[PDB]
RNA sequence: UGCGAAAGCAGUUGAAGACAAGUGGCUUGUCGUUCGUUAAAAUGGCCUCGUCAAACGGUGGUACAGCGUGUUUAAUUGACAUGGGUUGA
């Protein structure tokens, strides 16, 4: 479904081994939509990028075959690409700022 | 079967003299002030102030009567210097104007009905003098003349008579002034003030010219304060002066910003400080109790001189370089607005306005293009600091010497511009700086003007430091082929002296209008298409077969391509297709073309013309390898990939001009460009220099800067056409002036833009009772 | 409004997007 | 001369999950009411005609609520067993209720004391009772007898038609909304049967195989009908006997559906669906039955409805839960001598030849920062930025207008310790966001460029600079690790 | 203007049918059919038939016999239908109609009396047209188009028996005057090399084009504007292009004069009487991308040299923009003669080849832009030095500095001189990335690694690098990682490319941890020197001194 | 200033004459002066034409923000004599 409430109660769990084998036991046909939900939540709330990108690095590591066999990776998880591009695009600017 | 003509008008071309402040507006009102007679560089326009339409246009090049005065390929210093409303030949009988030029011809021209095919012209017996202006009063006529140490001019006043032999005007020589810095004449033309430079410093002298009623003079150190002698040179430089119709008071406007009304009988001054940058124009009203002033802020103020109370008019799309009251009761103000966001051309807007509600009755303007370089003795006007929109109090002489030396010695003499044609209603869209002038050329008057970026373009008249900020530049705009959408690309520049001062922003905007409203609406904008800090070298609208002519194709200098298209479901113009390569070399010698079928795209990157398909948006492939040549390395970086029709395509690069067929997959013709266009245009401007048709050929266009017996400031244009894959030069035309852009309007003509903006085209009982009653009831 | 007055810039309800939303193939 | 251009509020590129018009409209259904019933709310119908009241069928009573006070105006309690279905006639004049003893009782609405007639249907429980939507005097009752009946309410002794043929537990009727001879019935074996009533009626003309046991069948067009049962709902073209959409966006079984048309909405049609897991969702029939909004409730939702198409007032979404309670979310909506003296002020030029109009339109009120930027009070514009009640995009747009327009330094010249602390104390919050951090970077860089001595003197902005340093340290760890994720999925192309 | 060129009765069916094509036969009794099976009964056969069609029913079939009339057959059931004779001369090309679409009683001799698709329905007698040698039927508004050797064109419509148009078309003895693919024109081929398209609504030529070569059995395909043509004494059925929603790939038309080329689909093996082999399997004409493949009917290339804008008083050229010269004196005859001056007995010397080339092209001998050159000329002089003679010091230095070298560059690793090899790395402007990756991973551990990584980065797209650097072993990439960790910017992004292109799982651990430690310290030093680059009052009482 | 890509890569900054100030010269500085070279500041800031209230339609982030409702894909109505006088700090 699209259940934001119990999606929030499942990903306020932040023990690394629990996240790891949770995504391992996840079905790989919906790792792309778990990654879409995580991407949209870190796009909106910016303090979630700390805790929630632990989930997004584990989804890529475990399901490294399904979403390399998918034909349009960028078109299917565009929101992750746009969020990380706008997060890492300004890195020279705050390099100069903290210098 | 092809013929060249010049069909559309040019710039308004006021008095381009130094040392005349105030009256440089040579446009006149009628005596029955219903029509307004303005000269242009190509014609006399006569607008009508009631209906704002042009009602009569006296074209100079239409007839040998006065195109014999000037049609030269080298000499345009023959200029039109005054218009008078009467008839100087026979008095007491007026519906026709007598124009005095700057050389000595006096042409009498009828602007009511058809122009007579032999005007009443004369040529006054004149010395080497060059005709500053003429002056009228009751009955009598004066004239003033300029001369040959320190570079200053020298003025000399004559009086005229005509009567004995009706070919010559006899002159009288009242007096001289042997060094003139600045000058102005009162509104009635009854007296004139000027400056002297006669030693420790300059001097100021006023003289009545139609009588010896008054002539006084004084050193201007008695005008100037005691504070100004220990301050900067702007506090004592004077850029304007004006006198009223009695000669009691005089307005000295300084380059520091202040104005000072001196009272001429006793030399007591009064300071008016509002202008925060230099004062550029002053005028008095007829009674002398109101002072109009204009400067670098785009605000015309009028000072109530009783209580020193300003009334403003703040956003006048150009700095006021001349303002004056106009009517008998002073019901109109005429203004000249210099519109100095582009530094490459001096483009003046003529704007009178009724004084009642201060609304622009009859604003007049030529086409406003922005050329890639400065043009021909163009000097951006004086100011307080030396900026990127002006120059300071010192650098005018050095700047004009440097600009003349740059036009003589240098190599990149390309001042070419992009003009677009709206394919629905055939009006052309000159993208000004951060704005567009929509302008139709079947009546050569501006449709409107629209700001397309988000700058401080309109909200504020920028002054002494703030003129070092530039509004975003519109560098591309193209219409979709049904004329429904306008794609535009702009470079947003940051202000200096901060952290983000060295990264630009690149914004691609998509505008829409229906076929009635004159102004476009932004439907979407994408900031940083293709990525951060990367430009767009070329946008190309798409043919009528991809998304019903609602797609655009943008190119990088990485060779990346993005295909954007408007879909109605998500009601916006979104990013459909992408082909990005990640090189480590960049080049802005990028070109693009599309097959009319909508099947394959010719991506002319530098030294390399790749062939992409459209379905998978990668390089073209057939598995059978039927000599599938999908790249054409040429001898230099290519700047036009213009495909005339689906058979063949013309490539133009900086040495040669090739043509390549695809139903017979090899080179068919080639031409030599290097002796003509060598290192003179910036790489990416041959696309606007040459163009095509959809059936009937292709147009090359070269430029020869003329020579003496070294190059000079004079130019000539050699345009040539070809039909059907470079077969025959069936058109070989030569135009007397530099040519800047050529492009095909969508009904088999090619329009071109002259460097002085004349658009040209290469194409294919009771009867006596009735008469006396219409007399006696009018 | 006046006929010589330029049209001001107004975004209105234009959708501002970036160049990196690859939501379409 | 022109008018002054308004200060354009800085809009960034849009982020994902923006607010759609459909979800803005469906999100202004608020001010929820929770009414605890005696048992699970099984059915809820709305009055059609003055579409402003709704009947809720709890156990052994039916309560009509009003759509302006949301209290029980009237109640029907004289049932012997659990009342199951309660619907209004198409004229909204009378109310039928099927009861667990197989006794359809039809009262008139807005009068619970006058039971108009008691049809004694099957001995089994009668689970669905609704009048015809075209005809007025026929009532269709299906029961746990695996046979529906059409009753003429004049002759209420024998049923005028007996639609049999279904193998198990017919729980839903529906009528087809242009052909009045066409009754689609739905049972717990799947198999939406549907009957032409001019024929025999003991055989359907065809059957639609929803594979799950259906819970509801409604009719959207005159052509297409939607059946819910199991985790999905399917839509069926009826002229071609053929399924064409199926949405399975739930966890548990979809209990009920209803449909809206032509009401004041961005959505021209709306099918909402209630599904035993807490969720009620709204699907738009014009773009392929895609889901547009949803509500989550505090238990399994058994039935739902919305206000009908012509509601003209306070508009309602009601959902009755299996927990035994009812949730309503609504969207709301001098002298005769003096007048004879001041008569003409309402005339507006009807018989008059020329009509002149130059009253300018009154634009939106300028905020203090916008009028200070207009009045060239640039330091006062910065001060008006850093008031507490300012929106974050408004502080950003006045910072960007002072950056593009004139001078950061002019806006920062006459400051000291007490008048810089608002700027830096906002820069702490603005350094986190992507859209602000470029402007925050150059503003902090300029203020430490021209206040490096106040750094030495005042210790109470040294600590602000240190907190800003740790903020940029956290943000630079974030902007580095985002580049690492960008590379680690660049590897997976 | 060709198409994909290979392969050296109901008209809208295919396979999975029994026999929807029953046709006559040369030198046989009358007619036959086959399957991939329907019965072959008689349509009152044994006459002088030249073609055979049906009423689009295949059990209302016939034998179109030269007897002025035709009857029906029973090819499925056994029950015949009745008929009625109109003429008695030659009805060998009879075409029975659909339900009242296009039918008239025209047999062979100018008697085109209109009728219907029935045995007793009649209409007007529209025999007004003259003796027509090419009478066809089209669907403009179903129409008999007559082209007459009394020469004149006419077009009658058999919808109301109305003569739509007619003119004087001077058509000679044709080869195939077949109606167009959209039917709007008439493609009539002249005998050897020509096929003209005429306007078949007004009887006038619209585009008279020549063809490629010899072709005899030509007919319009089910395409937009494309035809198929088989050779006369050839089995070569080529295609040319002068239905638009989801077009045809096979079973388009059956009119050919090859070796019994009946029922011509794309895979045209199992014929109706012939049992032949098959050929090409493409679709019809696409929009415009297949004409880059079929680039035929023009083969007239010459030696294209750079011309000049014609000198009509060119002495007033007004300050030419060159350095000192005005125009290079073009000598293409000397360009051709330099080949004879070079292909000589300078078999190991640069006295009669390098001096010859640098005398024919007076340049600085490492520079372009004093061009006048042809790619065939440069290729032939490169062939003459790739023959009996890289020991020239001027010719093979000044002509890898030319953007037309044309793929004779493969032995650039196979010859190894240092200065010529580095110059061919930097400046040779077409290089194969296979040889470039081999030279990159055949490491000699020098600065030419940087010079080869530069070009492999700056002229090939990243994914085209990745797909063709998958074609490597693992010792190469392990020694590449070892050499990077031992001992720069372009090779860092090349390292990114090798990590993206080795794949996901099949790696090792010690090399990975070594690379992890190396790039951890690399990011630390990059961060610190990025920091370096971004890093580039009165008291109340004093005590001081003054002069005494 | 030239070549460039948005990075960068090469080049700098002379002479004459006049005037001003300071102490006929000497020093310093200017130039509505010329030749050659590809080459911060005069207390001095932007008009009136009608506001206020309540909705509605899209757009961003539903109290927040913004644009629009004169015709537009869409969407607006209503109050007020838009004065003068006295206090009002």
């Amino acid at each position: 479904s699209n259940d934001h409430s119990l999606l929030e109660t499942v990903l306020n769990n932040r023990d690394e081994r629990v996240i790891r084998d949770t995504i391992f036991r996840l079905k790989p046909a919906l790792a792309v939509i778990l990654l879409e939900r995580l991407a949209e939540r870190i796009a909106r709330q910016t303090h979630r990028q700390g805790p929630l990108n632990v989930w997004v690095k584990w989804c890529l590591i475990i399901h490294g075959g399904y979403l390399v066999s998918i034909p349009n990776l960028m078109s299917t998880l565009s929101s992750l690409h746009s969020t990380l591009k706008r997060r890492s695009d300004l890195l020279p600017r705050l390099l100069a700022l903290d210098a | 079967q092809y013929k060249l003509s010049v069909v559309s008008g040019g710039k308004p071309a006021l008095n381009n003299l130094s040392s005349v402040t105030g009256n440089k507006n040579i446009a006149r009102l009628s005596q029955d002030q219903r029509n307004y007679i303005i000269p242009f560089n190509n014609q006399i326009k006569v607008y009508s102030v009631e209906t704002r339409q042009c009602v009569k246009t006296l074209k100079f090049a239409n007839n040998s009567l006065l195109s014999g005065i000037f049609l030269q390929e080298e000499e345009n210093n023959e200029s039109i210097v005054k218009i008078l409303l009467g008839d100087i030949t026979v008095p007491q009988q007026a519906h026709l104007i007598t124009v005095f030029t700057n050389n000595g011809h006096v042409i009498v021209l009828n602007y009511k009905g058809k122009l007579v095919e032999s005007p009443k012209h004369f040529k006054i017996s004149l010395a080497d003098e060059k005709l500053a202006n003429v002056f009228h009063s009751e009955g009598n006529y004066r004239i003033l003349t300029t001369f040959k140490h320190n570079s200053l001019q020298s003025y000399r006043l004559y009086a005229l008579t005509f009567d004995d032999a009706k070919k010559q005007f006899e002159v009288a020589h009242q007096a001289e002034w042997h060094n003139v810095i600045l000058s102005n004449i009162s509104s009635n033309g009854k007296l004139l003030a000027h400056m002297c430079k006669d030693v420790e410093h300059k001097s100021i002298s006023v003289v009545s010219l139609f009588d010896d009623s008054v002539n006084l003079s004084f050193p201007l150190g008695s005008i100037l304060s005691s504070q100004t002698q220990s301050l900067s040179y702007n506090t004592r430089y004077v850029s304007s002066m004006a006198i009223d119709n009695m000669g009691q008071q005089l307005a000295v406007g300084f380059a520091s910003g202040v104005i000072s009304i001196v009272s001429l009988a006793d030399l007591q001054i009064r300071l008016l400080k509002w202008h925060i940058d230099s004062v550029l124009s002053l005028s008095f009203s007829h009674d002398g109790s109101y002072l109009l002033s204009g400067g670098w802020e785009k605000v015309m103020s009028l000072w109530q001189l009783e209580t020193n109370s300003q009334q403003f008019l703040p956003r006048l799309n150009g700095i006021i370089i001349d303002c004056q009251v106009l009517g008998p009761q002073g019901n109109y103000y005429s203004l000249i607005l210099q519109m100095t966001e582009n530094n490459s051309n001096s483009d003046y807007q003529f704007l009178l306005l009724n004084a009642s509600d201060l609304t622009s009755k009859l604003s007049i303007n030529g086409p406003l293009p922005v050329f890639n370089s400065t043009i021909k003795h163009i000097q951006q006007p004086i100011s307080a600091m030396n900026t990127k929109n002006s120059n300071s109090i010192t650098s005018l002489n050095h700047s004009k010497k440097k600009q003349s030396r740059k036009l003589i010695k240098s190599r990149r003499q390309d001042f070419t511009t992009n003009v677009e044609i709206n394919p629905i209603n055939k009006n052309l869209y000159f993208p000004h700086i951060s704005a567009v002038q929509i302008f139709d050329f079947y009546k050569n008057e501006q449709v409107n003007y629209q700001y397309l970026t988000s700058g401080v373009n309109n909200s504020m008249g920028k002054v002494r430091f703030e003129l070092n900020l530039q509004d975003p530049i519109i560098t591309d705009l193209k219409f979709t082929k049904d004329g429904q959408w306008m794609i535009t690309y702009e470079i947003e520049y940051p202000p200096n002296d901060l952290l983000s001062s060295k990264d630009l922003t690149h914004i691609l905007k998509f505008w829409t209008k229906n076929d009635n409203e004159t102004n476009w609406n932004l439907k979407t904008k994408v900031i940083n298409p293709h990525g951060i800090s990367v430009p767009i070298t070329k946008i190309l609208p798409s043919p009528r077969s991809v998304n019903n002519s609602q797609g655009c194709l943008t190119a990088d200098n990485n060779g990346g391509l993005k295909f954007w298209s408007f879909d109605s479901h998500e009601s916006n113009w979104c990013l459909k297709k992408i082909s990005l390569p990640n090189f480590n070399h960049f080049s802005n010698s990028v070109s693009l073309a599309w097959s009319q079928d909508g099947s394959l795209i010719f991506h002319g990157f530098d030294d390399k013309l790749q062939i992409l398909d459209f379905d998978t948006f990668k390089k073209f492939e057939s598995l059978e390898n039927t000599k599938t040549v999908s790249e054409f390395t040429l001898d230099s970086e290519i700047q036009t990939v213009k495909l005339i029709n689906d058979t063949n395509l013309i490539v133009a690069t900086r040495t040669t001009l090739n043509a390549i067929n695809l139903l017979r997959g090899q080179v068919i013709n080639s031409f030599d460009l290097y002796p003509f266009v060598n290192g003179v245009y910036k790489n990416g401007h041959m696309d606007r220099l040459i163009t095509c048709d959809e059936r009937t050929g292709n147009i090359a266009l070269v430029i020869n800067q003329q020579l003496t017996d070294v190059p000079t400031i004079n130019y000539k244009s050699r345009i040539i056409i070809f039909d059907s894959d470079l077969s025959t030069k069936l058109g070989n035309f030569t135009h007397h002036e530099y040519i800047s852009w050529i492009g095909w309007n969508y009904d088999t003509d090619f329009i071109f833009l002259d460097i002085e903006s004349t658009l040209g085209v290469v194409g294919t009982n009771s009867d006596i009772f009735a008469e006396q009653l219409h007399k006696l009831s009018s | 409004k006046d006929l010589a007055s330029a049209t001001n810039y107004v975004e209105g309800n234009a959708r501002v997007t970036s160049g990196d939303n690859f939501k379409h193939v | 001369s022109t008018a002054r251009p308004r200060i354009i509020t800085s809009k960034a590129p849009l982020l994902p999950q923006q607010t759609t018009p459909e979800q803005r409209y469906w999100r202004q259904y608020t001010s929820a009411q929770l009414v605890k019933e005696h048992n699970s709310v099984t059915h809820i119908s709305f009055n059609p005609q003055h579409p402003h009241d709704f009947a809720v069928t709890s156990s052994t009573r039916v309560q009509i609520f009003s759509s302006r006070t949301r209290q029980v105006i009237k109640t029907f309690s004289r049932f012997k067993d659990v009342v199951y279905s309660a619907s209004f006639r198409s004229d909204g004049k009378l109310l039928c209720a099927g009861d667990a003893t197989g006794l359809v009782s039809v009262y008139d609405s807005y009068n619970p004391r006058t039971i108009l007639l008691s049809i004694n249907a099957s001995t089994h429980p009668t689970h669905v009772t609704k009048f015809h939507t075209q005809d007025n005097k026929i009532l269709a009752t299906a029961s746990d007898d695996r046979v529906t009946r059409l009753w003429d309410i004049s002759n209420a002794y024998e049923p005028q038609l007996e639609l049999t043929g279904a193998t198990d537990y017919v729980r839903t009727l529906s009528f087809i909304p242009a052909a009045p001879h066409l009754v689609a019935t739905g049972s717990y074996d799947g198999l939406i049967r549907l009957y032409d009533t001019r024929s025999s009626g003991s055989t359907p003309i065809y059957s639609l195989n929803h594979d799950q046991p259906v819970e509801n069948v409604i009719a959207v067009s005159p052509t297409q009908i939607v059946s819910c049962g199991g985790n999905n709902f399917k839509v069926w073209d009826l002229t071609s006997n053929k399924k064409l959409y199926e949405r399975g966006n739930f966890n548990k079984a979809v209990t009920c559906l209803d449909y809206v048309e032509n009401f004041d909405s961005p959505m021209q049609s709306a099918l909402i669906a209630s599904s035993l897991d807490g969720h009620v969702k709204v699907f738009d029939p014009l773009d392929n039955f895609q889901v547009k909004f949803g509500w989550k409730f505090s238990g399994p939702v058994l039935s739902c409805a919305v206000s009908p198409s012509t509601a003209q007032g306070n508009r309602h979404l009601v959902a009755g839960l299996s927990s035994g309670l009812l949730a309503i979310r609504t969207k709301k909506k001098k002298s005769n001598n003096f007048q004879r003296m001041m008569r003409g002020s309402e005339y507006q030029g009807d018989q008059e030849h020329i009509i002149h109009n130059d009253k300018v339109r009154s634009q939106r009120r300028m905020r203090a920062f916008e009028r200070n930027i207009n009045q060239f009070k640039w330091s006062e514009a910065l001060d008006n930025a850093f008031v507490p009640g300012m929106a974050k995009e408004l502080t950003l747009t006045v910072l960007q207008e002072l950056r593009k327009r004139g001078k950061v330094r002019v806006a920062l010249y006459g400051r000291d310790e007490s008048t810089l602390e608002p700027l830096l104390n906002w820069c702490l919050k603005g350094i986190e966001d992507v859209r602000s951090a470029s402007i925050v970077a150059d503003w902090v860089a300029v203020v430490l460029e021209l206040y490096g001595n106040t750094l030495e003197s005042s210790p109470v902005l040294q600590e602000l600079m240190i907190d800003l340093k740790t903020k940029v340290r956290h943000e630079i760890h974030k902007s580095k690790e985002a580049q690492r994720i960008e590379g680690m999925l660049q590897l997976l192309t | 203007d060709y198409v994909q060129v290979a392969d050296g009765l109901m008209v809208n069916k295919g396979n999975y049918t029994l026999n929807v094509i029953t046709k006559a036969l040369e030198d046989t009794t009358d007619t036959s059919n086959d399957h991939l099976d329907n019965k072959a009964y008689t349509g009152s056969d044994e006459f002088l038939s030249q073609y055979k069609i049906k009423a689009k029913a295949k059990v209302m079939s016939i034998k179109i016999d030269t007897k002025n009339s035709l009857v029906i057959a029973i090819l499925q059931n056994g029950l015949i239908e009745i008929f009625d004779f109109k003429l008695t001369l030659l009805h060998s090309f009879d075409i029975s109609y659909d339900n009242l679409k296009y039918a008239k009683w025209f047999t062979e001799n100018g008697t085109e009396y209109v009728f219907v698709l029935c045995p007793l329905q009649d209409d007007k007698v529209c025999y007004k047209l003259l003796e027509l040698t090419d009478c066809g039927s089209g669907e403009s508004s179903p129409i008999k188009e007559l082209s007459s050797t009394i020469i004149e064109g006419f077009s009658f419509e058999n919808s109301k028996l109305c003569y739509q148009f007619g003119k004087l078309y001077k058509l000679n003895q044709g080869k195939i005057y077949i109606y167009s693919l959209p039917h709007c024109q008439l493609q009539q081929v002249i005998e050897f090399p020509m096929v003209d398209k005429l306007s078949p609504g007004d009887d006038l030529i619209s585009f008279q084009p020549v063809s490629v070569n010899r072709v005899l059995l030509t007919v319009n395909n089910v395409i937009y504007l494309l035809d198929l043509l088989h050779c006369s004494t050839l089995s070569q059925r080529e295609l040319t292009h002068v239905v638009i929603n989801s077009e045809k790939s096979h079973n388009s038309k059956t009119i050919a004069i090859g070796i019994s080329t009946k029922n011509g689909p794309n895979p045209t093996s199992s014929l109706e009487i012939i049992n032949i082999d098959v050929g090409t399997n493409t679709l019809k004409d696409s929009l415009g991308k297949s004409f880059q493949v079929g680039n035929n009917d023009s083969s007239v290339i010459l030696k294209p040299l750079f011309d000049d804008k014609d000198i009509n008083d060119k002495r007033v050229k007004c300050n030419d923009v060159s350095g000192d010269s005005s125009v290079p004196v073009l000598h293409c005859n000397e360009v051709i003669e330099k080949l004879s001056a070079l292909q000589d007995n300078d078999i190991t010397s640069f006295d009669d080849i390098f001096f010859k080339e640098l005398k024919i092209k007076e340049e600085h001998y490492t520079e372009k832009d004093r061009y006048i050159s042809d790619p065939g000329f440069l290729n032939k002089v490169l062939d003459l030095i790739f023959g009996k003679f890289p020991k020239t010091l001027t010719f093979l230095l000044t002509h890898p500095l030319f953007p037309l070298s044309r793929t004779r560059n493969l032995l650039s690793l196979l010859r190894d001189q240092p200065r010529l090899f580095k110059q061919a790395i930097v400046t040779c402007p077409n290089l194969p990335l296979n040889e470039l990756l081999e030279e990159l991973f055949s490491i000699r551990n020098r600065e030419l690694l940087l010079d080869i990584s530069f070009r492999i980065l700056q002229d090939f797209t990243r994914d085209s690098i990745k797909q063709e650097m998958k074609k490597l072993s693992k010792l190469d990439v392990q020694n590449f990682i070892e050499f990077i960790t031992s001992g720069s910017t372009q090779l860092f992004q090349l390292l990114s490319l090798v990590l993206d292109s080795i794949g996901l799982f099949s790696l090792e651990g010690a090399l990975l941890e070594n690379l992890t430690l190396y790039i951890d310290k690399q990011v630390e030093i990059a961060e610190r020197n990025t920091e370096l680059w971004n890093l580039i009052a009165l008291p109340t009482y004093t005590m001081e001194y003054l002069d005494i």
